[PDB]
C-alpha cells in the first residue's frame, strides 16, 4: 500500500480562509501565525459578501486541464487500480456546500460534479450529477471516470475527514486578509505534513488584499 | 523542440563554478527560502535583495566600523493600488516615521519636536557629541541644520539656527511640485531634491533619500525615490513606507489615485551584525500586506495630523532585534 | 516534476488578454526581433525598453507637442570590463560627445567654445530667441548659464556671465569625488549632482543627468548615472556613450579599473516621430562591441584632450535619421 | 515529406571567424553586414594567436552530451534505418589540414569521437584512435553505426564548403571575433535565405579582443 490514492488520482482541496473575530475575548497584544486564516463560512453561506478574484481563481483552477498529460496519468490509474469530446476535472463537494451555489452555477460549467450525501437519491438528479455515499465510494467512481484531476471544493466536514484520511496531495488556499464572524472552520493544517510551497503576488479585490498560497504533502512519513 | 534546450546549456559555459564557497554562508542557512518553487510576494522584491547580497555581496569597511556585506544598483517596485508595503516578515512600527514625514512637510530642522513625541529617529544625530565629529562645534543639540525639511521647502536659503523665521525664503519646492502635478502633469521636470550640495557640512548628516521624481497618467500618480546609501537591514523596511505613505499623500492632496512607489538603491548593504537575523527572516514566509487608509477630508498636503493615517489588517511574524548586541 | 507546471498556469489566471495591450503594433512590426530565441547581446537591454514601450507604454503630450510613449523606472547595466556599449544597431560618432564632455570638466558655459570645434549639441539651446523664451532676456547669445560643468565646478557660487572668473567659487564637486575616491573608496556619499535647485531657471534648460554616485571595490570603479527625463530614441544612445567614458577617465585617473556603468531611467520615452525609425532598429541583430582605449599617461582628470581617446574595432548597422520628418 | 540527414543524424557545424585585414579602400565609412566576419586560418593554423575563451567555448559545445535525451535519438536514427530498437559522446569532423594544425598534446580531442576527412592519408598513418574517412556519403554509413549524442563538422573551409554545399548542416555555431587579423582561407558566405540567426551571446573580451557567439539556424523555405 505505498501507492497513494491520493497522488494516483490526483486529489487536491481548494479553499479560501478569512480571518475570525478574536470573540472580544483574547489578552493584552496579538500574535499570528497561518492558523489567522481559518475562517470559512458563517450560517450556510461564505463569510463575506462576494470577492470576485477569488471566484475567478477556483474557476480557473478547478476548471483547467492540460490534454497532452492525461494519457501518463491515464496509463497510471489503470495499471494502479469520444464520450466525452473534452477531458474535465472532477469536483468533490458537500451537500451543504452543494446548496449553498446558487441557481444559475449549478453544475459547474466544463466540471464533474460529485456530491457527498447520505440523504439525497441520484433520481431527481441529471444523469449527469453523480452523487456517493461516502468518501470510500468516490475512489471507485474515479476509477471508472475519465479526469484530469479530482478538487475537493468543501465544506469543513468534507476537508476534515478527507484530510484525516489523508486523501489530499496539495492544498490551494487563498488568504482573505480581513475578519468576519465565522461558524466554521478549516482544519489547523499541521506543519510536519504540509508545507507551503508557493506563494504568489498581493491583490486587492472587493475591499480586501488576499493573497494565494500552495500547500504540498510532505514526503517524511 | 528541446533542440534549444542545449543551445541553453552552451551560453552559460562560462559560469562561475559555485562548488566555491562564498561569505561563510551554510546552504541549510537558508533551507526554507529555498524550498519555495515560487516566490512572487511582493515582499520578496526585499528579500530577494538581502538574499544577493549574502551571498554575492562585496566584504568592505564602512564610516561605522561594523563592516558590510554591499552590492551596487537596484530597483524595487511596489503598486500602491493593490497593497501597502509594510514589511511581514518582523514586526514595524509606523506612528514614528509618519511624525517626520509631518515635521519634514512643515519644514523643521529641530530636533526637539520629535523628541517632545518620543520619536527618536534622529536623536543620536543631535547629539554634542556627534556635531562636534561633525564639526558643528557651534551648533546647539539638536539643531540639525539644513536637512530635508529645510532643503523641500527653503532649498537655497542661508540657514542660521533652527528657530529662526524662514518664511518666503529660498525655494519652496514641495509647493512647486504639487502645483506641476496639478498643473502640468506631463512635465518630466517634476522632482523634489535634499542633496543640496551647498549645504552639506552644515547638516548633522548628509541626505540619504536623495530625491523623488514623480510620474502622473491616467488620473494616477507613480513616484521614484533615489537612496544613495541603503542598511538593509534596518533602514530600507521603514523607507519603504514612509516613501509609499508620501505618494498616497501627494495622489490625495492632487485628486489623484497612487500607483506605483519604485525605490532605486545605490549602495545597497547589509550590516556585518546583521547577518544572524536576516538569515532567520529570510525564511520566513510572507503574509498577505495590509492596506494603508488616509482621512479623505484631508485636501492640503499641509493639513494632515497623526489621526489621519490608518494602516489596516497588519498581519506579521514577531519582531526581530536586528543587533547581535541586542 | 511537472505538476509546478500547472501551478504556474494558475498563478498566471488573472494575467492580461492580448488585445487589452494598449498600442497599435502590428505583429510583423518586430518579426525578426521576435525571431531570436536568446537575446543576450547587451545592447537588448536598450532594445528592450524601447520594445517596451511601444507595446506597453502610455501615450501622452509633453512639453514639446510631439507628443510620446512612456514609461516611469528602468534600470541598465553595462560591464566595461568586457566592452565599450557604443550601440551597434545604427551608427554614432563619439568627437561630439566627448567634447562636450572635456567642456563640462572644464567648468565652462560658454556655447561658442563648442561652436568653434564645430559640435552644435548645444546650439539650439542658445540662440536669442530660445533665451528669450526662457525669460533669460539680459544673457548673451550662446551664455548657457549655470549648467552641468558650472554645477560640477562650482556648485552654489552666484552666476555672472559665461567670461568671468569663478576661481574658488562655490563647491568643486569633481575634485571632492576624486579625492574620496582615492582617500575615502568605501564612502557611501561619493555623489555628483548636476541639479542645483536654486540654479534652474538661470539654466538654458534644467539637466536631464541629475547625478552620478561610485562605487568602488576591490580595485574597480563603478558608476551609476540617475536620467530624469530620457528620449530614448535620440538621446540615450549618447548618453550611454558619455558616462561610460566618463567613468573609464574617473577610474584611470584614480588609479582603478572600470566596472560598471548603471544607467537608472526616471521618465523613459519614446517621440511618436521616431517610431518608424526604431521599429526598423529593433530588427536588426547587434554586432559584438567596440572597445575604448585611453592614452595611459593622463593621470588628472583636467589633462584629457579630444586626442587621447581612440575607439576601436566598432561595428555598427547603418545610419539611420530617428526623425520622421527628417 | 521524408528525412533530412542533418535532423536525423544532428549534424551541426562549429567556427570562429575574424575581420579580415583588406587594407586601403575608404574605410573611414566602410560598410558592415555579417559577412564582416569570416576570416579562417592562416598558413595552415589559427589567424590569432590564442583566444582561450573561444577554445573554452568550443570545448564545452563539442563535450556536452544529455544523456537523458539520447534514448530518443536512438529511435529516431533506428526507424530512418529501419534497423530496430562506453560514457555516451559527441563525434567530432575535421578535414586533414585542420587536423594536422592541432597541437599533438590535444589529440585526439578528448572525450570526443574523431573523425578524418582524408585521401591522401589512410589509417596505417595514424598512431591515434580515430576514424578515417575518404568520403562525406562514408561519414553517414558511420554515424549509422556509432552510438554517439550529437555530431560536430569542425571545419577547415575546404570541409566547411562541402557540408553547406551538401545541405548537411542543421545549426552553425558561430564565434565572432572582433578584430582583424591576416587570413588565406574564408569561411563561406552564408545565404540568409537558407540560414538565419536565432540566438546572439552576451558580449566578451578575451585576449585583448571582443567576441560574442551567434547561432543560425537551417530555415523553413
Ligand atoms: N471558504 C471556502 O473555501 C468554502 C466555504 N464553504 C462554506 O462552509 C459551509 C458548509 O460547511 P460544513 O457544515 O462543514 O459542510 P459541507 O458542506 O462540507 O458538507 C455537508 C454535507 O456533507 C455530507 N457529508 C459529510 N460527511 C460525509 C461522508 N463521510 N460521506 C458522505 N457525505 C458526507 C452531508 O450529507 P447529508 O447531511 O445529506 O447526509 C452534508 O449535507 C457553507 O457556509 C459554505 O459557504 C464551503 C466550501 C468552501
Ligand atoms: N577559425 C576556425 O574556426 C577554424 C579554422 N581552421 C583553419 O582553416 C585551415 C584549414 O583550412 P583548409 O585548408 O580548407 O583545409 P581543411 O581543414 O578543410 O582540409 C581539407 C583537406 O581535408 C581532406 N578532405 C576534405 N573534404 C574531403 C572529402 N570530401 N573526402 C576526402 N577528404 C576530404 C582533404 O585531405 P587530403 O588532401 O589529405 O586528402 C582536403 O585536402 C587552417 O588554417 C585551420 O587553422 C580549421 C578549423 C576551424
Ligand atoms: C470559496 C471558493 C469560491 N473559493 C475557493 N478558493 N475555494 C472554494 N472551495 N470555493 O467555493 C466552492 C464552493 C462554493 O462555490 C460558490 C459559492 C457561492 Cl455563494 C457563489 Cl455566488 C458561487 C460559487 Cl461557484
Ligand atoms: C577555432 C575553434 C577552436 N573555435 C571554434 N569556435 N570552432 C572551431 N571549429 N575551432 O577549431 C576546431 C579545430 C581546431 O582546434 C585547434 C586548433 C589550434 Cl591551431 C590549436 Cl593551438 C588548438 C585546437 Cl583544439
Ligand atoms: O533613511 C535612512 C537613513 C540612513 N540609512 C542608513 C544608510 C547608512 O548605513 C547610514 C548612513 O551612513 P552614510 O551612508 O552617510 O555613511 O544610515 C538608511 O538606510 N535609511
Ligand atoms: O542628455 C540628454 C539631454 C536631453 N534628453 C532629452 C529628454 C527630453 O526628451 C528632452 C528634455 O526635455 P525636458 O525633459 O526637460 O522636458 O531631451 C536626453 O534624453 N538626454
Amino acid at each position: 500500500m505505498m501507492e497513494q490514492v491520493c497522488d494516483v488520482f490526483d486529489i487536491y482541496a481548494i479553499c479560501a480562509c478569512c480571518k475570525v473575530e478574536s470573540k472580544n475575548e483574547g489578552k493584552k497584544n496579538e500574535v499570528f501565525n497561518n492558523y489567522t486564516f481559518r475562517g470559512l463560512g458563517n450560517k450556510g453561506v461564505l463569510p463575506w459578501k462576494c470577492i470576485s478574484l477569488d471566484m475567478k481563481y477556483f474557476r480557473a483552477v478547478t476548471t483547467y486541464v492540460n490534454e497532452s498529460k492525461y494519457e501518463k496519468l491515464k496509463y497510471k490509474r489503470c495499471k494502479y487500480l469520444p464520450n466525452s469530446k473534452k477531458l474535465q476535472n472532477v469536483v468533490v463537494m458537500g451537500r451543504t456546500n452543494w446548496e449553498s451555489i446558487p441557481k444559475k452555477f449549478k453544475p459547474l460549467s466544463n466540471r464533474i460534479n460529485v456530491i457527498l450525501s447520505r440523504t439525497l437519491k441520484k433520481e431527481d438528479f441529471d444523469e449527469d450529477v453523480y452523487i456517493i455515499n461516502k468518501v470510500e465510494d468516490l475512489i471507485v467512481l474515479l476509477g471508472k471516470l475519465n479526469y484530469y484531476k479530482c478538487f475537493i471544493l468543501g465544506g469543513s466536514v468534507v476537508y476534515q475527514e478527507f484530510l484525516e484520511k489523508k486523501l489530499i496531495k496539495k492544498i490551494y488556499f487563498t488568504r482573505i486578509n480581513s475578519t468576519y464572524e465565522c461558524d466554521v472552520f478549516f482544519p489547523e493544517i499541521n506543519e510536519n505534513e504540509y508545507q507551503i510551497i508557493s506563494v504568489s503576488d498581493v491583490y486587492t479585490s472587493n475591499n480586501t488584499t488576499l493573497d494565494f498560497i500552495i500547500y504540498k504533502k510532505t514526503n517524511n512519513k | 523542440d528541446d533542440e534549444e534546450e542545449d543551445d541553453f546549456v552552451y551560453f552559460n559555459f562560462n559560469k562561475e563554478k559555485e562548488e566555491k564557497n562564498k561569505n561563510s554562508i551554510h546552504p541549510n542557512d537558508f533551507q526554507i527560502y529555498n524550498s519555495l518553487k515560487y516566490k512572487y510576494h511582493p515582499e520578496y522584491q526585499y528579500l530577494n535583495i538581502i538574499y544577493d547580497i549574502m551571498m554575492n555581496g562585496n566584504k568592505q569597511s564602512d564610516r561605522t566600523g561594523v563592516g558590510v556585506l554591499s552590492k551596487f544598483g537596484y530597483i524595487m517596485k511596489f503598486d500602491l493600488s493593490q497593497y501597502f508595503p509594510l514589511l511581514t516578515t518582523k514586526k514595524l512600527f509606523l506612528r514614528g516615521i509618519i511624525e517626520e514625514l509631518l515635521w519634514f512637510i512643515r519644514g523643521e530642522t529641530n530636533g526637539n519636536t520629535l523628541l517632545n513625541k518620543n520619536v527618536r529617529i534622529w536623536e543620536a544625530n543631535g547629539t554634542r557629541e556627534f556635531l562636534d565629529n561633525r564639526k558643528l562645534f557651534h551648533r546647539e543639540v539638536n539643531d540639525l541644520g539644513p536637512i530635508y525639511g529645510f532643503q523641500w521647502r527653503h532649498f537655497g536659503a542661508e540657514y542660521t539656527n533652527m528657530y529662526d523665521n524662514y518664511e518666503n525664503k529660498g525655494v519652496d519646492q514641495l509647493k512647486n511640485i504639487i502645483n506641476l502635478i496639478k498643473n502640468d502633469p506631463t512635465s518630466r521636470r517634476i522632482l523634489l531634491c535634499a542633496w543640496n550640495v551647498k549645504d552639506l557640512d552644515q547638516m548633522a548628516l548628509p541626505p540619504c533619500h536623495i530625491l523623488c521624481q514623480f510620474y502622473v497618467f491616467d488620473g494616477k500618480l507613480s513616484c521614484i525615490m533615489y537612496q544613495r546609501s541603503c542598511d538593509l537591514g534596518l533602514g530600507v523596511p521603514f523607507n519603504i513606507a514612509s516613501y509609499s505613505i508620501f505618494t498616497h499623500m501627494i495622489a490625495q492632496v492632487c485628486n489623484l489615485q497612487p500607483a506605483q512607489f519604485i525605490h532605486v538603491l545605490g549602495n545597497a548593504h547589509v550590516y556585518n551584525n546583521h547577518i544572524d537575523s536576516l538569515k532567520i527572516q529570510l525564511n520566513r514566509i510572507p503574509y498577505p500586506f495590509p492596506t494603508l487608509k488616509l482621512n479623505p477630508d484631508i485636501k492640503n498636503i499641509e493639513d494632515f495630523t497623526i489621526s489621519d493615517f490608518t494602516i489596516q489588517n497588519y498581519v506579521h511574524h514577531e519582531k526581530i532585534s536586528m543587533d547581535m548586541a541586542a
